[PDB]
């Protein structure tokens, strides 16, 4: 509950700003005029700002909330651009890992699951060849991927623990999740109940404003990027597409679904999308199937810039505002994007439930814990072909992969 | 309904993505 927004306030205003503005609130939602929507709790949310604004030794308390987390992430920022400036590089060789069965394939490259023969420790390993990264003109985007992971620290984001590079493959083994996609997981149970939805879009929404922090966009938030660990917490993978941006950018690239209008329009765009992509996160979660969609991307990109969703009958009052507002196709409008940043989502009445604190710190529990088959289960997780990785003797692509 | 759209646009799948 803030105070500040109650009264309409930034967290600066002077004594006289509270007085007023609490008396230009007050009138505004007067039990005697606007004493119709049930406003009379607005109201009384108004006068309960005042007395802990109007206490400078009440303020003070109040103020070490925000401050608690500008320090948080300052260190945070800190942490990462140092190894932003330094980042990690051949920090293993693929003769110490024992590649066991294929984890994944696609767009990327392969993801494998591997055994550090020494440590006898198990990870995912995703093995990208060179010379189809820079034919698919993703050269940029790789070496941005590696930058990011490996100087990023959050509970809800993948960890990498190595990366190096041979010949002609470019190899990147991050922490080993067991329980699988979360794609494959709401396409079995069909949806998710409203709670179970609010349980993951936390997760989210903390982790979206940690990347922001460090100007970062995300720009492939999609069940099939985000996993769930034996805590039934989630974990983000897949940084092919994320950049540090501290103004505009223009790159059209994601997933047809989720992508922000401004993303498919030629005009630049900002971390606004990835607010965008969480509500069509938490829709395509307490629906089963995303907001917008069709056989041809080009009439996924029609319905995305129409500006008109239809909500399902089942969709809570609370929820169908909390999209009607990160599915705003105005970025000056959308949620995440406006005055008050972030904290207009997290101080929503559909998220009003939720305890921000308690869902970084892991506390909460789960609505859904896999089930775990010991050290090396892929049994949550689809099989596929393998195939052996052939290691050319010629170096291919040494001059473009310089900084891997 | 929907849903049985959905089942129709073949986009139940995996969804790759576009690197334009
Ligand atoms: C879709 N996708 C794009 N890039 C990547 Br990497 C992926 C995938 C992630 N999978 C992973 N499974 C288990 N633990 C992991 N740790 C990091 N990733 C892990 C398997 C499916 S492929």
């Amino acid at each position: 509950k803030d105070y500040y927004q109650t009264l309409g306030l930034a967290r600066g205003a002077s004594d006289e700003e509270i007085k007023r503005a609490y008396r230009r609130q007050a009138l505004r939602y007067h039990p005697d005029k606007n004493k119709e929507p049930g406003a009379e709790e607005k109201f009384k949310e108004i006068a309960e700002a005042y007395d802990v604004l109007s206490d400078p030794r009440k303020r003070e308390i109040f103020d070490r909330y925000g401050e608690e987390v500008k320090e948080f992430l300052a260190k945070a920022k800190e942490d990462f651009l140092k190894k932003w400036e330094s980042p990690a590089q051949n920090t293993a060789h693929l003769d110490q890992f024992e590649r066991i069965k294929t984890l994944g394939t696609g767009s990327f490259g392969r993801v494998m699951l591997v055994k550090h023969k020494e440590t006898g420790n198990h990870y995912a390993m995703k093995i990208l060849d060179k010379q189809k990264v820079v034919k698919l003109k993703q050269i940029e985007h790789t070496l941005n991927e590696k930058r990011i992971l490996q100087a990023v620290n959050f509970p809800f984001l993948v960890k990498l623990e190595f990366s190096f590079k041979d010949n002609s493959n470019l190899y990147m083994v991050m922490e080993y999740v067991p329980g699988g996609e979360m794609f494959s997981h709401l396409r079995r149970i069909g949806r998710f109940s409203e709670p179970h939805a609010r349980f993951y879009a936390a997760q989210i929404v903390l982790t979206f404003e940690y990347l922001h922090s460090l100007d970062l966009i995300y720009r492939d938030l999609k069940p099939e990027n985000l996993l769930i660990d034996q805590q039934g917490y989630i974990q983000v993978t897949d940084f092919g597409f994320a950049k540090r941006v501290k103004g505009r950018t223009w790159t059209l690239c994601g997933t047809p679904e989720y992508l922000a209008p401004e993303i498919i329009l030629s005009k630049g765009y900002n971390k606004a999308v990835d607010w965008w992509a969480l509500g069509v996160l938490i829709y395509e979660m307490a629906a089963g199937y995303p907001p917008f969609f069709a056989d041809q991307p080009i009439q996924i990109y029609e319905k995305i810039v129409s500006g008109k969703v239809r909500f399902p009958s089942h969709f809570s009052s609370d929820l169908k505002d909390l999209l009607r507002n990160l599915l705003q196709v105005d970025l000056t409008k959308r949620f995440g994007n406006l005055k008050n940043g972030v904290n207009d989502i997290k101080n929503h009445k559909w998220f009003a439930t939720t305890d921000w604190i308690a869902i970084y710190q892991r506390k909460v529990e789960a609505p859904f814990i896999p089930k775990f088959k010991g050290p090396g289960d892929t049994s949550n997780f689809d099989d596929y072909e393998e195939e052996e990785i052939r290691v050319s003797i010629n170096e291919k692509c040494g001059k473009e992969f310089s900084e891997f | 309904t929907t849903y049985a759209d959905f089942i129709a646009s073949g986009r139940t799948g995996r969804r790759n993505a576009i690197h334009d």
